[PDB]
C-alpha cells in the first residue's frame, strides 16, 4: 500500500515526463512520417487540489532532438528537431 | 515512516482546513519530517479558530 | 544537449510510463466525493510503435492501492485505501 | 555513445527496409550496442538485396 504523504507528494503540481505526438507540436507537417511519432517532454501535470487553481508552466526551455522524416515517396532524413519543456510548474488562478 | 504519515493524515484530517492551509501543512511536513508534531499543533489551533 | 536518435527511440517506444490521473475518471461512481489528491501515478501504456499496423496495448495488468483522503464536504471525511488499475507490460499488437 | 548511434541513424536511413526490419534492427542495436557494426552489414546485405 502507498501511503498518503507519498501519494500527495508524487502526485502534486510538478513538471513529468510525458509522451507527445511529434503531430501535436507540428500540426502543419501532416504530409510527413516521422519516426519516432511521440517523445518524451518534460510537461507540467498533477493536481493542485484546489478547485480555484491549475497545474501550469512557470518557466519553459526548449529541447532539440534527432528526428527521422519521411515525405512518402521521396525520401527521408534524420535531423533536428526543437521540443517545448516546462522546467518549473505552480498551481495558479 | 509510519509516523511521518501518521502525522500527515492527521493534519489532513482536520475538517476546517481550507484548500491553501492543508496544502501549507502537508507540504512543509513533507519537505521536513522532523517539524511533523509542532505542524500538528498549529493546524490543530488554526482548525479551532475556524469553527463554524 | 541534442538528444540522439537512438534514445529518442528507445525512450518513446511503447513501454509501461508514470501517468497522473484523475481519480474520478477511475471511480465515474463517486463523484458525490472530493478527492485529496484528486489524481494519482499509475503506471500506464505509452509511446508509440512506429508501425501504422500496430498499436500500443497492456499486455499484462495489475491493481496497486492507495491511501487516499475522501472528503464528504460539509459531512466527513476520512483516509480510505483505494485500487487502481496499473499496466504491468506493454506491447505494440495489431488492430 | 556517438559510434552506436550513428550506426543506428545508417540503419533507419536504409530506404527499402520495412518497419518491422527497421525496428528488430534498431532495437538490436539498443539490447547489444557491441552488435552495431554486425547488424549494420547485416541490415545494409538485406537493404539492396530488398531493392525494386
Amino acid at each position: 500500500v502507498v501511503k498518503f504523504m507519498d501519494v500527495y507528494q508524487r502526485s502534486y503540481c510538478h513538471p513529468i515526463e510525458t509522451l507527445v505526438d511529434i503531430f501535436q507540436e507540428y500540426p502543419d507537417e501532416i504530409e510527413y512520417i516521422f519516426k519516432p511519432s511521440c517523445v518524451p517532454l518534460m510537461r507540467c501535470g498533477g493536481c493542485c487540489n484546489d478547485e480555484g487553481l491549475e497545474c501550469v508552466p512557470t518557466e519553459e526551455s526548449n529541447i532539440t532532438m534527432q528526428i527521422m522524416r519521411i515525405k512518402p515517396h521521396q525520401g527521408q532524413h534524420i535531423g533536428e528537431m526543437s521540443f517545448l519543456q516546462h522546467n518549473k510548474c505552480e498551481c495558479r488562478p | 515512516k509510519e509516523m511521518h504519515n501518521a502525522y500527515a493524515i492527521e493534519i489532513a484530517l482536520l475538517p476546517n482546513l481550507n484548500d491553501q492551509q492543508f496544502h501549507a501543512f502537508i507540504w512543509s511536513l513533507i519537505d521536513d519530517p522532523s517539524q511533523s508534531a509542532n505542524l500538528l499543533a498549529e493546524a490543530k489551533k488554526l482548525n479551532d479558530a475556524q469553527a463554524p
